[PDB]
């Protein structure tokens, strides 16, 4: 099964033009992006799903800016990227569910908002 | 070359224990999970449990009530399933599979028959007759399976070997039939070859 | 604990036609967590589609999966005689694994009446103290067929067992055996042993009988 470089929390302010949520699989084995499935959860609702077999992204209305960098996936980078407009309204624990064909794994990362 | 070779079929009495092995090859064993699925004869698939080949961590079906223990041996890339306190409900074919989310490679299955009956060889009786039919009656044998061939495999067209039925005595019984031209009754001679491996039984009978 | 309800239980489609198999989920599922399996009689289950739409290498494109949330479907566009099997959907969600009850796909052909044969017990089995009378129904479709035993023109109940072969690859027909079991003393107490067969291809029931001693 998939293992992770776990980071407990990442925080953003107004200065961050874009906010990234890390996700790093340390034991991925896929030789092709068609074998990887990526899903992000916020409160029990799927926020971003990337079906590598279909090369299709799926995001709701209030997460339109959310996407990941597919070019970095084969190295284990499943980090979520979104515009800060979508980040401020939705702050909390994020689950990064990575699927490699039959193998699976998930990690919990809290996105925190700071103010100066 | 990804293979999962399972251990041979076993016969057990109620209350006893059974252990089934699942030897893996063709892939890195500890990089994947292992799941177990069983299937009673003539029913659907029943998920039993999942085990990590790297860790040994397990998730068991709740309805099994802790009667099942799953282990792995990373020295031999082998998975094991042990079920204790067997009952007649546990008569099923047991499968091991590789995946975790889904299962992409399966073992050949292991038949585990749980009954109070004792191993017994079959009694073979003839079923004698445009088109004429004849066959052999394989009755009062335990456990399954039985194999029936006609003329050592020479005759296969029209051969119907029915699935075994469990009669109320705890023994199995089935019939094998074949339809042949009426004219060929004299020219050709028909024999059936019954093989009951769990009792070292080999019977050939005219019909 | 997800429950996967699978509809229909049985499906009979003619060759070349399109089959639609449903798999309802009692709770919403993500698409990567639904997979489809094919199992032929006497063989281990074969994985067809994972992530609800992605078929495996070697799986023909005739099998396509779709759906989201609580509704998933497996579609066989041009049904072949090699597709006769039971199809299972499987889910995995947050440390839970369940299977659907399955859908048995059957090949449809023209109606064919059974050829009925009847076999008296061997004089040699009677030495063991029991008599087995066997009735054979060969190469019929559809599978539905009622076999009744009459001894001295008396309808029998509770002393016969049936067994049916799988659908034949060649002609897509079925064959059935029905065996009546009596003690030696009771068997010799009766004269006429009849096997009455009711099938859709038979305008009237067909009776094959014999007199004990011929
Ligand atoms: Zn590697
Ligand atoms: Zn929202
Ligand atoms: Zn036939
Ligand atoms: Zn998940
Ligand atoms: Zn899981």
């Amino acid at each position: 099964q998939l293992l992770f470089n776990k980071t407990k929390s990442v925080e953003f302010t107004f200065c961050n033009d874009t906010v990234v949520i890390p996700c790093f699989v340390t034991n991925m084995e896929a030789q092709n992006t068609t074998e990887v499935y990526v899903k992000w959860k916020f409160k029990g609702r799927d926020i971003y799903t990337f079906d590598g077999a279909l090369n299709k992204s799926t995001v709701p209305t209030d997460f339109s800016s959310a996407k990941i960098e597919v070019s970095q996936l084969l190295k284990g980078d499943a980090s979520l990227k979104m515009d800060k407009s979508d980040a401020v309204s939705h702050t909390g624990n994020y689950t990064c569910e990575v699927t490699e064909l039959t193998r699976e794994g998930e990690t919990i990362i809290e996105l925190k908002y700071r103010v100066v | 070359q990804v293979q999962l070779v399972q251990s041979g079929a076993e016969v057990k009495k109620p209350g006893a224990s059974v252990k089934v092995s699942c030897k893996a090859s063709g892939y890195t064993f500890t990089s994947y999970g292992i799941s177990w699925v069983r299937q009673a004869p003539g029913q659907g698939l029943e998920w039993m449990g999942w085990i990590s080949a790297y860790n040994g961590n397990t998730n068991y079906a709740q309805k099994l009530q802790g009667r099942v223990t799953m282990t792995t041996d990373t020295s031999t890339s082998t998975a094991y399933m042990e079920l204790r306190s067997l009952r007649s409900d546990d008569t099923a074919v047991y499968y091991c599979a590789r995946g975790t989310v889904y299962f992409d490679y399966w073992g050949q299955g292991t038949l585990v028959t749980v009954s109070s009956a004792s191993t017994k060889g079959p009694s073979v009786f003839p079923l004698a007759p445009g088109t004429a039919a004849l066959g052999c009656l394989v009755k009062d044998y335990f456990p399954e399976p039985v194999t029936v061939s006609w003329n050592s495999g020479a005759l296969t067209s029209g051969v119907h070997t029915f699935p075994a039925v469990l009669q109320s005595s705890g023994l199995y019984s089935l019939s094998s039939v074949v339809t042949v031209p009426s004219s060929s009754l004299g020219t050709q001679t028909y024999i059936c070859n019954v093989n009951h491996k769990p009792s070292n039984t080999k019977v050939d009978k005219k019909a | 604990e997800i429950v996967l309800t699978q509809s229909p239980a049985t499906l009979s489609l003619s060759p070349g036609e399109r089959a639609t198999l449903s798999c309802r989920a009692s709770q919403s599922l993500s698409r990567n967590h639904l997979a489809w399996y094919q199992q032929k009689p006497g063989q281990p289950p074969r994985l067809l589609i994972h992530w609800a739409s992605t078929r495996e290498s070697g799986v023909p494109d005739r099998f396509s999966g779709s759906g989201s949330g609580t509704d998933f479907t497996l579609t066989i566009s041009s049904l072949q005689a090699e597709d006769v099997a039971v199809y299972y959907c499987q889910q995995h969600t947050q440390n839970t694994w369940t299977f659907g009850q399955g859908t048995k796909v059957e090949i449809k052909r023209t109606v064919a009446a059974p050829s009925v044969f009847i076999f008296p017990p061997s004089d040699e089995q009677l030495k063991s103290g029991t008599a087995s009378v066997v009735c054979l129904l060969n190469n019929f479709y559809p599978r539905e067929a009622k076999v009744q035993w009459k001894v001295d023109n008396a309808l029998q109940s509770g002393n016969s067992q049936e067994s049916v072969t799988e659908q034949d690859s060649k002609d897509s027909t079925y064959s059935l055996s029905s065996t009546l079991t009596l003690s030696k003393a009771d068997y010799e107490k009766h004269k006429v042993y009849a096997c009455e067969v009711t099938h859709q291809g038979l305008s009237s029931p067909v009776t094959k009988s014999f007199n004990r001693g011929e």
